[PDB]
RNA sequence: AAAAUGAAGACAUUUUAACGAGUAAGGAAACGAAAUGGCGUAAGGACAACAAAAGUAGUAAAGAUUUAAAGUAAUUUAGAU
RNA sequence: AUAAACAUACUUUGAAUCGGCCAAGUCUGGUAAGCAGGACUGGCGAUGCGGGAUGAACCGAACGUCGAGAUAAAGUGCCAAA
RNA sequence: GGAAAACUUAAAAGAACUUUGGAAAAAGAGUGAAAAGAGCUUGAAAGAGUAAUAUGUGAACGGAUAAUUUAUAAGAAAAAU
């Protein structure tokens, strides 16, 4: 109906070169190209909807999400550091995410 | 009432190169080899069991139906526990017939208790 | 020795078996493979045309030295053969369970080979005299074959 | 969402490492890449030392099986792919889908001559290199290493290049009676108060 | 006196020590769960202490933008604040938003520069008493089972007093009238289209 | 480690503070504020329904296969066959 | 001057060990050696972790189980976080 | 010089008649509390066979983190004055 959102990408966790730590996935917002954009973005909902090709004798629903918040920036190029309730499956590297207007602020 | 009864690691610390093996078992072994990858702490294989996994003082050894586990032979053994249902909850040991079980499941009822094998050895 | 397993309707099933059967195991456990699921009649043809080298029993799983043949196209193996005395031995039990049948009154013309399992056996030993006044072991390969034909019914 | 929309780039008067490296890393952030006259891509070094770096490359081969050696491409569409595969993850699910949207053409095929083509600013060679520095395009040196079909392609985009300046001159036609006609709706008294409120912010 | 632990229970015959009371003097106790003390009520014009501190950007007459929930994207006129819960009472006008009365927590709406004002909108209904009226509740656990029909008919028994209420639209809905476009505006769905970086978004 | 409490609760008490890597090697048992803490195999002497029929067992023991639970771990517990 | 009461002084009984190896704003024999032998200290052996692509010794820093942050050596075109 | 090899059941009641097969045997039938069926108490692991399920480019296995599927699994009380 209407787009009340801005694609994001789930570039990967926040990692080592040898390391990784699932806890905090990495966002690239679209649109914000240096750290001093991202400070609107504190604190915004995401979400990773996805879809599940379910059977007709099961009652799980064909579409699911897992939320999360962008809680501070990650270098000076307006990437993001977002907490999910359930870490992102690395499954879903380089898919697109949800940023909400919400909570506004405005 | 029940307390968050939190577990720091649920998997369990397998032997090393039991899986390679079968006349080596599961059950933990710590090496003692000189060269041993494990023993050592390497990356990757790191994984020993240590006193800091330990889980709360408060909360160790109770089920998670929130109490703590009594074995009963008898229905005599039930009246041990009859002061303290809200701590203790019954087992009927492996051994004990049928017959005995239903005086134990009936009493257990009376006295208002907590019984986890209440459908074990039931006739077809 | 038991059967691996049970038929769902013991009323409309007939029963062989042989044990210590003194034949190959490696053979008659590739050609119990290939006659599993196929009508009976389509067995019996089968297991003729295998007598007289006319079509191929391929060997799937004991296949190390075993030649490639020009009927092995269309079955994913390149290598088969035509044992003669596992097909017999089939070819007997197959005779055995039928007849079965007919005593316990089901439609021969609607059976099919739903169960055939192969097991080993206890094996006899032979010497082998060898070089540097050595000796070794000759020993026979037998096995156990149960088969069970159950009618096809629509599901 | 999805993104279907393929990302179409216009490798003329580009450097070939750094158009390599801007769509490595975006086809790991799961973009689809079109890059079509992967052949005008330019390299550093005259057309000599381009032979001497190619003749040392030709060199790395299998001794006892030249068959399972390093496969040496002379095709510029192979020369980038070759260029970008080596700045993607090797032998990972992650590194073989990533490379799965990547496409190099000689010319601009027949769906993709039609798009809307982008250009990598920090891979363009008028920022990157001094002006004195020789340079050498990757279609010249494919033909000087054994690529047959230079001159194929060079009939190819002349027939393109033709075709869109009769495109060009009927689209430029149209326009511009598009444009003096909104002169005349601007101009117009019924469209007085629309034509207020966008003067009054500019559009106009 | 009974211990603080024995709670007797009726036997049925079955075999029972000798201390144990016969059922006939043993009277059962019907299981207790609630502890907790629910909310008191309070006078209708007096506010609860747990009253949310509205933006200031956010004052009556205003318009919003609902970024979440059921109507995302649609634009409404902020009443007033209910002081019983410190939600925002909107009405994005039914005759043209189609958006019912309702409270909306402030989280969820966006303060737009443009206002439409309007005093004199008789709000002399709708707090507490009147959406607690038309909110519609589950069947609960013992009232039967009453599926399927049971939440058709509460629509239908609540539409008279929801669409009575409904006529604080009369003096907003001319108001909306006057400015130019701006029907259309309140009448549309709010979209962030290309190029609309929110960071840059200002309303 | 130091304070407080202490015939029996219990989780080998309560509080505060500092600390915890490790081959060879050492730290036997007991020791109420316990001079390291525990698991398992087998046999011997006791204890095991406190009101004169007193641990379990043909209403299915030991054993075997697995499913779950408790324990950092050694292991233990229970269900099904 | 500074530090030191879980400080200090120990007594008894006993285990393992005395094949060592590396570094260097060090030395001796040797053309020289990833050679042979020494003075002082630190390490490896007994040692994992982050970095040097990889490495017994190099640089940072020594480890109960986890969460959040500020860091160290060192890095920020892609593989690879910047 | 110098081994190996214990156990059906309470009781042989150790199938006994029919069909297929040259025969051994098999399928019915019958005994027994139960085939425990004589290679006979129970019947592990290594090795196989059948069925169900799932996966795949020059090893396989292990660990941390999520997603999908399956399994386990938490309730009968009830507000203000």
């Amino acid at each position: 109906k209407c787009r009340l959102h801005v694609n994001a990408v789930f570039m990967g966790f926040q990692r080592a070169q040898r390391n990784q730590y699932p806890n905090v996935a990495l966002l690239q917002i679209s649109g914000v190209n240096t750290k001093e954009d991202t400070p609107f973005y504190i604190g915004k909902r995401v979400a990773y909807v996805y879809k599940v090709n379910v059977k007709k004798g099961s009652n799980k629903p064909a579409i699911r999400a897992i939320f999360g918040k962008i809680v501070a920036p990650h270098g000076n190029h307006g990437v993001v550091k977002a907490r999910f309730l359930h870490n992102l499956p690395p499954k879903a590297m380089g898919q697109n995410l949800k940023v909400f207007l919400y909570p506004s602020n405005i | 009432i029940k307390p968050k009864i939190v577990k720091k690691y649920t998997g369990h610390f397998k032997r090393f190169d039991s899986n390679r093996f079968l006349r080596v078992k599961a059950s933990w072994r710590v090496p003692r080899g000189i060269d041993n990858r494990l023993r050592r702490k390497f990356k990757g294989t790191n994984l020993l069991p240590k006193i800091g996994y330990g889980s709360a003082k408060a909360t160790r050894n109770m089920l998670p139906c929130g109490l703590y586990k009594f074995p009963v032979r008898n229905t005599t053994d039930l009246e041990m526990i009859m002061m303290q249902n809200r701590k203790y909850a019954a087992e009927i040991s492996h051994a004990v017939s049928a017959k005995k079980r239903q005086e134990i499941i009936q009493r257990a009822k009376i006295l208002n208790i907590r019984v986890l094998n209440a459908d074990a050895r039931i006739k077809k | 020795v038991k059967y691996c397993a049970k038929p769902v309707n013991v009323a409309k099933a007939a029963q062989a078996r042989g044990d210590n059967l003194k034949v190959h195991f490696k053979n008659t456990y590739e050609t119990a493979d290939a006659i599993r699921g196929m009508k009976v009649a389509r067995a019996q043809e089968f297991l003729k045309n295998v007598i007289i080298k006319k079509e191929i029993v391929p060997f799937r799983k004991h296949n190390g030295g075993v030649g490639r043949k020009a009927q092995c196209k269309g079955l994913n193996c390149a290598f088969g053969r035509w044992p003669v005395k596992s097909a017999q031995f089939i070819l007997k039990l197959l005779k055995n369970a039928v007849d079965n049948a007919k005593a316990k009154g089901l439609n021969t013309a609607l059976l099919t080979v739903s169960h055939i399992a192969v097991q080993e056996a206890r094996s006899s030993r032979r010497r082998l005299y060898r070089a540097h006044g050595s000796i070794n072991s000759f020993s026979s390969s037998p096995c156990h074959i149960e088969l069970i034909l159950t009618e096809k019914e629509k599901k | 969402s999805t993104n279907n929309k393929v990302t179409v780039i216009d490798c003329h008067g580009h450097v070939l490492g750094r158009v390599a490296s801007v769509v490595a890393k975006h086809l790991l952030l799961g973009q689809k890449f079109v890059l079509v006259r992967c052949e005008d891509l330019q390299v550093c070094g005259t057309l000599k030392m381009r032979l001497v770096q190619w003749e040392l490359y030709q060199r790395k081969r299998v001794n006892t099986n030249p068959t399972r050696g390093a496969f040496h491409h002379r095709s510029p569409a192979d020369m980038v792919r070759k260029a970008v595969r080596g700045m993607l993850p090797k032998n990972n699910y992650r590194g073989k889908l990533a490379l799965k949207n990547l496409k190099c053409f000689e010319g601009c095929p027949a769906p993709y001559d039609k798009m809307k083509k982008s250009s990598i600013p920090e891979a363009a060679a008028i920022y990157s290199f001094n002006p004195t520095r020789k340079r050498t395009l990757l279609g010249e040196l494919g033909t000087a290493v054994g690529w047959k079909y230079a001159d194929v392609v060079a009939k190819n985009e002349a027939e393109r290049k033709e075709r869109a300046a009769k495109w060009y001159a009927a689209k430029q036609l149209k326009q511009k009676a598009v444009a003096e006609a909104k002169e005349k709706i601007l101009a117009d008294e019924k469209y007085k108060a629309k034509v207020a409120i966008l003067k009054k912010f500019g559009y106009a | 006196s009974a211990p603080q632990w024995f709670v007797p229970v009726k036997a049925g015959d079955a075999k029972v020590p000798a201390y144990y009371p016969t059922d006939d003097m043993i009277q059962e106790q019907k299981k207790k769960l609630r502890t907790r003390k629910g909310a008191k009520i309070t006078a209708l014009d007096k506010p609860a202490w747990n009253l949310e501190k509205l933006r200031k950007s956010i004052v009556p007459g205003a318009i919003l933008i609902i970024v979440a929930g059921k109507y995302a994207g649609k634009k409404v006129v902020f009443l007033k604040q209910c002081i019983k819960s410190g939600a925002l009472i909107v009405t994005g006008p039914f005759k043209i938003n189609g958006v019912p009365l309702m409270r909306i927590n402030q989280r969820y709406v966006i303060a737009t520069s443009q206002k439409v004002d309007v005093s004199k909108v008789d709000t002399t209904g709708v707090d507490v008493k009147f959406f607690k009226k038309i909110a519609i509740k589950k069947a609960a656990f013992g009232k039967t089972v009453e599926e399927d029909f049971a939440k058709k008919q509460y629509e239908a028994k609540k539409a008279l007093i929801v669409e009575k209420q409904k006529q604080v639209d009369e003096s907003i809905v001319a108001e909306i009238k006057k400015v130019p476009y701006l029907k259309e505006y309140m009448a549309s769905y709010f979209t962030l289209k290309n190029g609309d970086h929110p960071h840059l978004l200002k309303f």
